[PDB]
C-alpha cells in the first residue's frame, strides 16, 4: 500500500490545511523495487515530479500523458470485467500517488478529466487491443492538437499584436511565452526583452538562455527592479498556469504583484494560456488552495553568514514560499487563446463552447 | 375550481400582507406546488392558452408583493420550461402535461439540493484563522459557515442588519455551533473593515446586470470592501436570479413602517419629521467579486449567460 | 485608596488591551460617604460620567472645568510646601479616578494639559487665596472664550458656506453642529436636515428634538438608509471629537463609514471642531486606542424574542460596540475652526501657531 508522506517543518497558521513536504525524503523508501501497486512509469513520473526535474506547466501534462500511454499499453483485461470501469478504478490510486508526490496543476486535472471521460465512453463490444489502440490514438491526437496547434495559434495571435521597436517584459519560465518570443524574433520583429525573475526557484534563467540562444537582446533583473524599469516598459507578457471562472490568473507567485505594479505604471499585461488549462473551479485568494514548496529553499549564502540554516530551533520562526496566486480580473487585459483575443470575462464562455455547448 | 381559487387567493393575500412563508426556499416550493396544482386541475387546447393563463395568474402575484421577485421569476422559469417542451414537441394534450409534470418534479429535485450543493462546495473558499464578515440573516450563508467550520477554524463578524435586529439570531445560531463570532452594529462596518479578509453575504434578488438587492446596509459593506480590496462572496441560489433591470421598473426598495426606526412614543416631533425605512438596498455589479450557486462559482460578468439559459427575452415584462 | 474596576464580559481579541466596564456596578461601593481621598465634586463628576448622564464632548469638558473650579476653591495650603507642586501631585489621582470611571476625551486631555501648564506657572510669592482667584479666573476666561467665541466663529464660518435650498446631513449628537444649524435657520437660510442615527446610543434624537424645536424641517433615519438618501444629499455636517496630527477625524463610530459612502455619492463631508480638541497624538485605526461601551447594550426587544439576553453562556460569542474611529485624511474636506476654513493637513499647523510658535 501507499502511505502518506510526513509533513515537514512548522506550517503557516493560514496554511495548516495545505500539505508542505520536502524534496530530501521520498515516499518510495517503503515500496517494492518491482513496482506492482503503482505502475513503474507512474512511479518514475512521481520521482521526476517530486525531485523538481519537471517544473513547466505544459511539461508536466506531456509527461503525464506519456506515462498514461505507458499505463494503457501495459494494461490487461481480467475475466468478466469491463475496461471502462476497471481502468477508472485503477487509475485513481495512480493519480493519488502523483498527488502525494507533488500537488497537481489544473492542466493535469483537466487531462485526468478528459481521459476519464474518454475511457468512460468506450463501448463494451470493443476488443482489448483495439480499445488500447483507440485510447493511445486519442491521447496522441489530444496532445498533438491541444499542445502544438494551440501554441502556433497563440503565437500568431501574439505576433499580430507585438509591433516594431517596443519592449517586452516576461516573468518566470513558460514554454508558450518563450515560443511566442522566438517566433516573433524569427519572423521579423525587432525588440528586446526585460526578464523578471524571483527567488528561490530562479527559473528566469531558462527563458534567459532561450532568448540569448534565439538572438534576442535580453535584460535580466528581479522583482524589486521591475518597479524601476516599468516606466520604460511598454508591454508585459505573462505565463498563466490556470484561468478560473471569474477571470483570475493562476500563475507563479509574482504575477498579480507584477500586474498591479504594471497597471500603476500604465503597462498592459498579457497572459498566454491554452484552453485546456481553464477551470470551473474558482478561488479569490492565494490561501484556500495553493502549493507549498520547501521551507529549506529560502536560505541562501550571502557571504558565510547563512541565517536560516537552523531555522527549526526557533519556535517563533515560520518559513513560507508560495507557488501560486490569483489575479483580480480587473488587472489583466489580454487572454490570448487559440480561438482569438478574449478578455478575462470570456473564460467560462470558452469553457461552455468547448464543453460541447 | 373553488379550492383552486381559494388557495390562489390565500397565497395572494399572504404575499400582500407580510412575508409568508419565512424561508424563500419554502416559498419557492409552494410556488412550484401552486403551479403544478393550477396545471393539473384545468383545461386547455393550445399551449399558448396555458402561457397566457400563467401570465395572468402571475401578474396578480407580482402586483401583490413587487419586492418578492422569487414567485415572479419562478413563474417565468416554468414558462420557459413549458415553452421548451412545446418547442421539442413542435418540431399533445396528455403527453405535454406529463412532460410538464416530470419537468416540475425535476425542478423540485434540483431545488431541494441547492443549499446542499452550496455546502458541498463550501470547502474551497474558507481557510483556517480567517476573518469573515456577514450582514443580516440568511440560511445559505450560515449553512456555508457551519459546513466550513467542520474542518477549519476561523472567525465570523456577524454584523447586524438593523432596521430590526435579525442578525442576532444568526449570531446565536452560529455561536451554538462554535464559529467564534463577534456582534457589532452597522456603525462599526468601516471601523472593523481594516481587519476583515473576506465578505460573505446573501441576497434577496440577483438582477440582470449582476446587480443584487439584499438586506439593507450591504451597499455600504460593498463600498468599504471595494475600498479595502477584499473579495465579496455571494452565496445565492438560482431562483433569486431575475431579469428585472434596476432602473427599468419602479418599486425597487421595500418600505415598512417607521416604528422600528423611530417609535410612536417619541412625542410632538413626529409631526414635522419624515422617517423612511428601506429594508433593502441597491448594490452595483462592479462591487461584487464572486457569486456562489449550486452549480459552481460564477462572475458578475457571467449572470447574463445564466439569464439566457434560464429565461426567455419575451417574458421579461411578464 | 481607589481600587480598579473589574473588566466585564469576554473582550475582543483585538481589544484585549483596552478596558471594558459596565454601567450596572460602580467603583464607589467601597469608598467613604464623606469623600476624603477623592474630592466630592470629583466623585460627583465620576458618577455623572459613569452612568452616562454627560455624553457630549463639550459637556464633559465644561463639567470637568466646573469640578476643577470646585476643587481649587476647596484647596488649602500645607506648611513649607508650594501650591505649584502639591496641586500637581494631588490632581493626578483625581484624573486617575475619572479615567477609571470612563475613558477621557481628548478635549479633557488638553484641558488637563492646559490646567497643569497654568498651575505650574504660578509664582512662589503669590498668596493662597490670590492664586486661587487667579486660577478660577483663568479657568473662567478659558471656558468663556474657547467655548462660546470659538462656537460663534465656527457658526459664522459655516453660515457663510451653507446656501439657500440645499439639504444637510448630520450624524450623532454634538452641540456645535446643532448650534450651527439653529443659527443658520434663524438668520435666514431655508433648508431641511436629514438626521442619521446609529445603535445602541440613539443620540440622534437629541439633535432631532433640537431641530424640531428650532423650526427646522427634519428627516430621521439610520446608517443603512444613509446609502439610500445620499444621492439626494448635497452636504454632510459631522461632529468631531478629536483631530489628529495626520488630519484624522476622531468622532462617533459611524463617521468614517458615512464619509466614505458620501464620497462614493460625491457628497462633501464637513466636520466642525474647536482647536483645543486637537492632538499631537496620532493613530491610524480604531484598534490601538478606543473606548469600549457596554456589551449588554447591543440587545434589543424585537417582539418577545431577545436573542442576546444570555450571551455570556455562549463561549464563542463576542459583543462589541465601538465608540471612536478615525478617518483617513483624504476623505474629509472641511475642517472648520475659529481661525478660518482649513483642510485636514492644517491641524498641526494650528497646533503650532496656538502652541506659542
Amino acid at each position: 500500500q501507499v502511505p502518506t508522506r510526513k509533513d515537514y517543518g512548522s506550517k503557516v497558521s493560514l496554511f495548516s490545511h495545505l500539505p508542505q513536504y520536502s524534496r530530501q525524503n521520498s515516499l518510495t523508501q517503503f515500496m517494492s523495487i518491482p513496482s506492482s501497486v503503482i505502475h513503474p512509469a507512474m512511479v518514475r513520473l512521481g520521482l521526476q515530479y517530486s525531485q523538481g526535474l519537471v517544473s513547466g506547466s505544459n511539461a508536466r501534462c506531456i509527461a503525464l500523458l506519456r506515462a498514461l500511454q505507458q499505463v494503457i499499453q501495459d494494461y490487461t483485461t481480467p475475466p468478466n470485467e469491463e475496461l471502462s470501469r476497471d481502468l477508472v478504478n485503477k487509475l485513481k490510486p495512480y493519480m493519488s500517488f502523483l498527488t502525494q508526490c507533488r500537488p497537481l496543476s489544473a492542466s493535469m486535472h483537466n487531462a485526468i478529466k478528459f481521459l476519464n471521460k474518454e475511457i468512460t465512453s468506450v463501448g463494451s463490444s470493443k476488443r482489448e487491443e483495439e480499445a488500447k489502440s483507440e485510447l493511445r490514438a486519442a491521447i496522441d491526437r489530444y496532445v498533438q492538437e491541444k499542445i502544438v496547434l494551440a501554441a502556433q495559434a497563440i503565437s500568431r495571435f501574439a505576433y499580430q499584436k507585438i509591433s516594431n521597436g517596443d519592449v517586452i517584459l516576461v516573468y518566470g519560465c513558460s514554454s508558450l511565452v518563450s515560443r511566442i518570443l522566438q517566433e516573433a524574433w524569427t519572423e521579423g520583429r525587432r525588440f528586446r526583452v526585460v526578464v523578471v525573475d524571483s527567488r528561490p526557484w530562479l527559473e528566469g534563467r531558462h527563458t534567459l538562455r532561450s532568448l540569448v540562444h534565439a538572438g534576442v537582446p535580453a535584460s535580466y533583473l528581479l522583482i524589486p527592479a521591475a518597479s524601476y524599469v516599468l516606466p520604460e516598459v511598454s508591454k508585459v507578457l505573462l505565463g498563466a498556469h490556470a484561468l478560473l471562472a471569474n477571470g483570475s490568473v493562476m500563475s507563479r507567485v509574482g504575477t498579480a504583484q507584477l500586474a498591479l505594479v504594471a497597471r500603476a505604471h500604465n503597462v498592459p499585461v498579457l497572459v498566454c494560456c491554452e484552453t485546456y488549462k481553464f477551470c470551473e473551479r474558482v478561488q479569490t485568494d492565494a490561501f484556500v488552495s495553493n502549493e507549498l514548496d520547501d521551507p529549506d529553499d529560502l536560505q541562501c549564502k550571502r557571504g558565510e553568514h547563512v541565517a536560516l540554516a537552523n531555522w527549526q530551533n526557533h519556535a517563533s520562526l515560520r518559513l513560507l514560499n508560495l507557488v501560486y496566486d490569483v489575479t483580480p480580473p480587473e488587472l489583466v487585459d489580454l487572454v490570448i487563446t487559440e480561438l482569438g483575443m478574449i478578455p478575462c470575462s470570456s473564460v467560462p464562455v470558452v469553457l461552455r463552447v468547448k464543453s460541447s455547448d | 375550481g373553488s379550492e383552486l381559487s381559494e388557495r390562489i387567493e390565500s397565497f395572494v393575500e399572504t404575499l400582500k400582507r407580510g412575508g409568508g412563508p419565512r424561508s424563500s426556499e419554502e416559498m419557492a416550493r409552494e410556488t412550484l406546488g401552486l403551479l403544478r396544482q393550477i396545471i393539473t386541475d384545468h383545461r386547455w387546447s393550445n399551449a399558448g392558452e396555458l402561457m397566457e393563463l400563467i401570465r395572468r395568474e402571475g401578474r396578480r402575484m407580482t402586483a401583490a408583493q413587487p419586492s418578492e421577485t422569487t414567485v415572479g421569476n419562478m413563474v417565468r422559469r416554468v414558462l420557459k420550461i413549458i415553452r421548451e417542451e412545446y418547442g421539442r414537441l413542435h418540431g399533445h394534450y396528455a403527453q405535454l402535461q406529463s412532460n410538464i409534470i416530470e419537468a416540475i418534479n425535476e425542478l423540485l429535485v434540483e431545488l431541494e439540493g441547492t443549499m446542499e450543493n452550496i455546502a458541498a462546495q463550501a470547502l474551497e473558499h474558507i481557510h483556517s484563522n480567517e476573518v469573515i464578515m456577514t450582514i443580516g440573516f440568511s440560511r445559505t450563508v450560515e449553512a456555508f459557515l457551519k459546513e466550513a467550520a467542520r474542518k477549519r477554524k476561523f472567525h465570523v463578524i456577524v454584523a447586524e442588519c438593523a432596521p430590526f435586529c435579525q442578525g442576532h439570531e444568526m449570531a446565536v445560531n452560529l455561536s451554538k455551533a462554535g464559529i467564534e463570532t463577534t456582534v457589532m452594529t452597522d456603525a462599526a462596518i468601516f471601523a472593523v473593515m481594516s481587519r476583515v479578509n473576506k465578505v460573505i453575504i446573501g441576497t434577496k434578488t440577483i438582477l440582470a446586470n449582476g446587480a443584487l438587492r439584499a438586506v439593507t446596509g450591504t451597499h455600504t459593506l460593498a463600498l468599504a470592501a471595494k475600498h479595502h480590496s477584499t473579495p465579496l462572496i455571494v452565496c445565492a441560489p438560482m431562483f433569486k436570479l431575475s431579469p428585472q433591470f434596476p432602473n427599468e421598473e419602479d418599486s425597487f426598495h421595500k418600505f415598512v413602517a417607521p416604528e422600528e426606526v423611530l417609535p410612536f412614543t417619541e412625542g410632538d416631533i413626529l409631526e414635522k419629521v419624515s422617517v423612511h425605512c428601506p429594508v433593502f438596498d441597491y448594490v452595483p455589479p462592479e462591487l461584487i467579486t464572486l457569486f456562489i450557486s449550486n452549480i459552481g462559482g460564477n462572475a458578475p460578468s457571467y449572470i447574463y449567460r445564466l439569464m439566457s439559459e434560464l429565461y426567455h427575452p419575451d417574458d421579461h415584462v411578464l
